[PDB]
């Protein structure tokens, strides 16, 4: 089909409308579902508000980490069961919001080396500014411990650094003093309360919960906390940079970053 | 508008610095448009064998921008009605004088390598690399014919068709991204323009463009023996259509390009070759030419015919 | 002169280029090959002649250490420092001539510490950084050095008045401090790193033996971060937050293993020297805070990789802890943040 | 290591001669490294496949040192001119007769630092005062003619230039060897010429 026509749309909406009807079982046939939809979507509008409030849902069905947070679930999507959450739907989704990060860097990366960078910016902003509400919400959910909390950790390293390439590129801007509106300042200081804080509270409850091959394994576990605490630092400090140029101030927003040092106990004794 | 020919001698034997260089460099880049399109190749001369003291990367810069952007204009308004419509400087002109100003720069850069490593730092790429134009393309692909800068060139223009294909292959795969941005002439397209330019009686990119082609099929075969094939497989069908197109328009070249095709394609190593198969399917479409030149290639050919095996 | 300036200040400068024409021919790479062996002795034979000739016929050590040994004698007098490090330099260049090195080593260090404790009265940092450096490797028990110089570093700021540096090192002071920490830093992680463990295959003695050597090398390591809380100026603490990332990557690369290995035979030692490492390291993110509280970009240009590898020996604790079958014997928690001097911001 | 190839170029040089174009490609390519013994080693292999070969490959040797030594940078200069040097006094009579392409080289003297003007025109002397070349000396009495249209610019560069290589010709044209004869006199003119200039 041509993606411009009635039949397109109306198919779109066709499968939209079974995604927000019934509820099966199998993890096969809605992660084919999903695909099929988000291959549909995504050449039609950005899929970036679908993301939110499917994931919105997801964090219903798991639950937060605090382990005292009274969700209310939004029934967005019937087919995210229970059953169908935890392994399959949230590692598609950290994909394909992974490939709109691709998307979003390609085009900063392009248009600084362009150097109409009026419009082009607020559609950046815009997309951030949505998708960083999915990051937000899917920070407390209480994943499992698998492969799919290494993904998200990997996601959201890479959304970081797409985050320092704008800002490097409104340092590489601001020469002229005056390039910072307001559609910065609102994304800047979300996500200064919102993302960040959470990021180091999820990370508290990652760690604290739990040959020759296995020595390996172990230290392939080691790489993805240290990977995004790199990123997080790296953007404060460009942040500071940014803040030194144009004689603004941006760490008003966001607090102090919290540190973290391991303890220990006497209970190995119990092991002999 | 008339002395500048010899406004060039206040640079040869006085010291200079390089504003003022510069500025009258940039005046020189004005009145590119002013003085005439045949006067220009005696004055690029005079100015690069100038530029070996003094300032190499403006006027090379300054050159390389104008002649891009008049192709572009040439290019853009010489679509139209076969009929009375307005056009500036002919094709049979402006052709003739981008080879003669090419092989003065190509022979100015074999005077000193230090030109041609600037002009190689100069139009380095991922990025888009903006600056890439047929006449830079053309440019690039006559450096070749010197050993310092074969591989040097090859390399980067792979690379920079590989980054195009990437580009394509992105942008065609969604809305919002195709939404923001008005598309620009990916280099595929551009080099495949070239090589049919090339039929204005210069021969010294053919074997630049051959090399090219076989280097992009080579780097990019179908190795089976899934997002990265989409390039690699547009690259090898680029280097087969830029083959092709360079067996028909030139004829010196010819012999050597199905002798290469041969003697890659007649092997008992069982690699996958069906791109090669398919591009000697391709040029031997054309019977008598082959015969016209190479028909010595193929009988000898034949004789090994006996000893691969039966695949 | 034991016991009119314009000679002394030139025959000072002639005595300094005397001995530096003397280190310009006795360092050239034409004495690598053997065809210039007979020269070298020839020349080596002229130098040694003037303290007891009399025998031609030598072999190379005697003549070799007579030579040495006539060439150490100018230390009795000499009128200024650039001397000093030349005349180091070519007693370095000389000794290396012999095979052994048992004696030369300590020999050259015990005349480094003489010259470095004179008075030198009246330097320059780019010349006390190589002296110092020349000073700091060849003595053996580095640690034992650094923790003396440090130790020794305290009767200047517990009790100096204003500019009136005079400690028993008499070449410290406010304005060359710098130097000495970043020398120190520098030779403490350079002689961590060469450390290696291997395979456990060893008795216990070699085992508890480096134990012990790391012990001291993390308690001066805690003694020589400890004093930057009175010495906070823009150099010394980017040299101490540089080079503190540079140790504790040295410690999590080349001595984690050997944690891992004796965690059965010596558990107690290893739990306590990691408290040790422990809060030094809450000390270094105390400075890592401090770093961007005031905004200053060169300062903090290098606190992300800190941070990063800082959190690196944490999440490797965990892996080591993991590695022996001990998962459940780990557990976290954030600290609160504080000042260089020590509070509590909100 | 050299002798290796030493031999190489002593007992297969009938079958290694068919290619020749194809080793001195690979040894330009070579000799454009940054080392010196891959250049010294491409060095001899100019010199050995000039030794050896056919007359049309010494063309072809001779063809390759001169753009080297009009290429630019100064390691292949000064590379190219001591291999040029060396290979004069190797087989001189060899070279005589491609005196015309080592000749050509001096209508570039603005791409050849001083220094470097006076070993060629060292090498470009020496090559032209073998007393094989007595039968037919034209190389000689065509320099000390262009020496002369050098010394009588108005240009100053090129004033200095000749002062350059009059004074290194006539001292190996006085060249003191195992002569007191009319070369001495034809010395003695020339310098007498050059300072009166």
């Amino acid at each position: 089909l041509e993606p411009s026509s009635p039949q397109f749309v109306q198919m779109l909406s066709w499968t939209s409308k079974i995604c927000k009807e019934n509820s099966r079982e199998d993890a096969l046939f809605c992660k084919s579902l999903m695909n099929l939809l988000f291959s549909l979507h995504v050449s039609y509008k950005s899929p970036v508000i679908l993301l939110r409030d499917l994931s919105q849902d997801i964090h219903g069905h798991l639950g937060d980490i605090d382990q005292d947070v009274e969700v209310e679930k939004t029934n967005h999507f019937a087919i995210v069961n229970l059953r169908t959450a935890a392994p399959t739907v949230c590692l598609l989704v950290l994909s394909q919001a992974e490939k709109v990060l691709e998307e979003v860097d390609w085009l900063i990366t392009k248009l600084k080396g362009q150097v109409p960078n009026q419009p082009v910016e607020k559609a950046i902003i815009m997309q951030l500014g949505t998708l960083l509400t999915f990051f937000h919400e899917l920070v407390q959910t209480a994943l499992p411990s698998g492969s799919c909390v290494d993904t998200l950790l990997k996601d959201l390293c890479k959304m970081y650094t797409t985050l320092t390439a704008l800002v490097r590129y409104y340092l590489q801007v601001c020469q002229s003093s005056g390039g910072i509106p307001k559609n910065m300042e609102k994304l800047v200081k979300l996500s200064g309360s919102h993302l960040t804080p959470l990021c180091y509270s999820f990370i508290s409850y990652v760690q604290n919960k739990s040959v020759a091959t296995a020595m390996a394994r172990v230290l392939r576990e080691t790489k993805p906390i240290p990977n995004l605490i790199f990123a997080i630092e790296q953007y404060e400090k460009f942040l500071i940079h940014l803040s030194k140029k144009s004689k603004v101030n941006l760490m008003q927003h966001m607090k102090l970053s919290t540190s973290r040092d391991f303890k220990i106990k006497g209970n190995i004794l119990d092991m002999v | 508008q008339q002395y500048v020919i010899q406004l060039t001698s206040m640079f040869k034997d006085v010291p200079l610095t390089a504003e003022e260089v510069e500025f009258v460099v940039e005046k020189a880049l004005s009145m590119f448009s002013k003085m005439n399109l045949q006067e220009i190749p005696p004055l690029v001369y005079q100015l690069l064998v100038l530029s070996s003291k003094g300032s190499r990367k403006s006027v090379l810069e300054g050159i390389i921008a104008f002649f891009s952007a008049l192709d572009k204009q040439h290019n853009e308004e010489q679509s139209g009605d076969e009929l009375l419509d307005v056009v500036t400087v002919p094709s049979g002109e402006l052709r003739h004088v981008e080879g003669t100003i090419i092989l003065h720069i190509v022979f100015a850069i074999k005077l000193d390598y230090e030109l041609g490593r600037e002009l190689v730092k100069h139009l380095k790429v991922g990025d888009s690399n903006n600056n890439l134009s047929p006449f830079s393309i053309a440019l690039l692909l006559s450096v070749t014919r010197i050993q310092r800068f074969q591989d040097q060139v090859l390399d980067l223009l792979k690379t920079s068709v590989v980054k195009s294909f990437k580009d394509l292959q992105l942008l065609q795969g969604s809305k919002f991204l195709q939404n923001l941005v008005p598309h620009r002439s990916y280099v595929s397209t551009m080099i495949l323009e070239v090589v049919k330019n090339s039929v204005h009686s210069w021969d010294h990119v053919t074997q630049g463009l051959v090399e090219l082609g076989f280097i992009l099929m080579d780097s990019y075969g179908p190795k089976k023996v899934s997002l990265s094939r989409m390039p690699n497989q547009h690259a090898c069908k680029l280097g087969a259509n830029i083959l092709l197109e360079t067996f028909k328009i030139h004829e010196m070249i010819r012999q050597e390009i199905l002798e290469q095709v041969l003697n890659r394609v007649v092997t008992r190593a069982s690699s996958p070759i069906s791109h090669f198969l398919d591009l000697l399917s391709n040029i031997v479409m054309y019977a008598p030419l082959v015969l016209q030149s190479c028909s010595s290639k193929v009988t000898e050919a034949f004789d090994y015919l006996s000893f691969l095996p039966l695949q | 002169l034991a016991a009119k300036v314009q000679e002394y200040h030139i025959m000072s400068s002639c005595y300094q280029r005397l001995l530096q024409i003397f280190h310009g021919l006795f360092a050239w790479s034409g004495f690598s090959q053997p065809e210039n062996q007979n020269l070298l002795y020839s020349a080596l034979h002229v130098l040694s002649s003037r303290l007891k000739q009399g025998e031609h016929s030598q072999p190379l050590e005697e003549l070799l250490s007579q030579s040495v040994h006539y060439l150490q004698n100018f230390h009795q007098s000499i009128p200024s420092f650039q001397c000093a490090l030349y005349l180091i330099r070519l007693l370095m260049v000389i000794l290396e001539k012999s095979t052994a090195s048992a004696q030369n080593k300590e020999k050259i260090a015990s005349l480094a510490r003489q010259f470095l404790c004179r008075v030198w009265p009246s330097i320059s940092n780019d010349q006390l950084h190589a002296l110092l450096c020349i000073y700091l490797e060849h003595t053996e028990s580095i640690l034992k050095a650094i923790e003396e110089i440090a130790g020794v570093g305290v009767p200047e700021l517990i009790n100096s008045p204003k500019d009136a540096s005079s400690s028993t090192f008499p070449t410290l002071t406010r304005h060359t401090f710098v130097v000495f920490f970043r020398v120190m830093m520098a030779e403490l992680e350079k002689t961590v790193k060469k450390i290696e463990p291997g395979t456990a295959a060893d008795s216990q003695q070699i085992h508890e033996e480096k134990l012990l050597y790391w012990n001291m090398a993390v308690r001066d390591f805690s003694i020589l971060i400890n004093l930057i809380k009175v010495f906070d100026s823009h150099p010394v603490l980017h040299v101490c937050l540089k080079y503190g990332r540079l140790f504790v990557e040295a410690f999590l690369k080349q001595c984690m293993p050997l944690l891992d290995f004796s965690f059965r035979k010596h558990r107690e030692d290893v739990l306590s020297l990691l408290e040790t490492f422990q809060l030094d390291t809450r000390l270094l993110h105390h400075l890592c805070g401090h770093s961007k509280i005031h905004q200053d970009t060169r300062l903090t240009q290098h606190v992300p990789l800190l941070k990063k590898t800082l959190e690196l020996l944490v999440c490797r604790v965990k892996a080591m802890l993991t590695l022996n079958n001990c998962r459940e014997a780990f557990w976290l928690g954030n600290l609160k943040n504080r000042d260089l001097q020590g509070e509590e911001i909100k | 290591q050299e002798q290796l190839l030493q031999s190489t170029f002593s007992v297969h040089y009938l079958v290694l001669k068919d290619m020749c174009s194809s080793i001195l490609s690979l040894a330009q390519s070579l000799l454009h490294s940054l080392d010196q013994s891959i250049i010294s080693f491409g060095s001899l292999l100019y010199k050995y496949a000039f030794k050896f070969f056919d007359t049309y490959c010494q063309q072809e040797v001779v063809g390759a040192l001169v753009t080297h030594i009009c290429s630019g940078n100064e390691a292949e200069v000064d590379t190219a001119l001591d291999v040029l040097l060396e290979l004069v006094v190797l087989n001189p009579s060899a070279m005589m007769m491609n005196a015309v392409f080592v000749k050509g080289i001096l209508d570039y003297l603005d791409n050849i630092s001083p220094q470097q003007i006076r070993k060629l025109f060292y090498v470009l002397s020496t090559l032209a005062f073998s007393k094989q070349n007595e039968a037919s000396s034209h190389i000689q009495d065509d320099m000390h003619l262009v020496i002369r249209k050098q010394l009588s610019s108005t240009v100053f560069k090129y004033k200095l230039i000749g002062i350059i290589g009059a004074v290194t010709m006539a001292g190996i044209m006085a060249a003191d060897r195992s002569l007191s004869d009319e070369q001495c006199t034809q010395v003695t003119s020339l310098l007498q010429l050059v300072h009166s200039c």
